[PDB]
């Protein structure tokens, strides 16, 4: 799937989102929402719905 | 806290825990 990386140190508003740090690196990327997609950390492999305005797409 | 990061716009209410 597709990839991101972090922008903005999200500290997940929900619960299930995801939480990333800036420069975050983020992995296997889905569109399970248009607003929010779901992730998979690279660095981590941590996954959750993410508001991917505070995340960049790397593809 | 943090001072520069986006407002974690709305959800779509079907991806909530439980």
């Amino acid at each position: 799937a597709p990839w991101a990386t972090a922008e903005y140190d999200y500290d997940a508003a929900e619960d299930n989102e995801l939480t990333f740090v800036e420069n975050d690196k983020i992995i296997n990327i889905e569109f399970v929402d248009d607003d929010w997609w779901l992730g998979e950390l690279e660095k981590d492999g941590s996954k959750g719905l993410f508001p991917s305005n505070y995340v960049s797409l790397g593809n | 806290a943090k001072k520069t990061k986006p407002t974690p716009p709305p959800k779509p209410s079907h991806l909530k825990p439980k």
